[PDB]
């Protein structure tokens, strides 16, 4: 997947070495293959945060048990 | 010792089917509302 993303910003990168500024179809898609590889890694991060110092059970759980558990939840 | 049956229930809202006996009490109805009370109370405790 990673191989087919860097060769559109590839040729963004050689344009500045060649003295012009590279076109609009190799821009865009450079940035397509930017987003394309950070897909996996954007929904991996989307996943809630574990909760704080204050946090009871209730008592609608079976037995009143332990309440106010720290990061470990 | 009894010549008659010692034991008679006492039923709350009562009746029948057909050739069955059906009964229910006042807590029956309030299984539907309360586990559903819960459920969106429970999901908005995740959200504070």
């Amino acid at each position: 997947s990673a191989v087919s993303a860097v060769f559109h910003n590839l040729a963004c990168r050689i344009a500045p070495d060649y003295a012009l500024e590279a076109t609009a179809k190799i821009i865009a898609t450079a940035k397509y293959g930017k987003e394309l590889l950070y897909k996996q890694t954007a929904i991996s991060r989307a996943k809630r945060a574990p909760y704080p110092s204050r946090m009871p059970t209730g008592s609608g759980n079976s037995f009143p048990n332990l309440n106010e558990w720290h990061y470990f939840p | 010792a009894g010549e008659h049956i010692p034991i008679v229930p006492v039923f709350g809202e009562w009746g029948f089917v057909e050739d069955k006996e059906v009964y229910e009490g006042v807590v029956r109805l309030t299984k539907d509302g309360q586990r559903l009370r819960n459920m969106i109370m429970s999901f908005n405790a995740d959200i504070v």
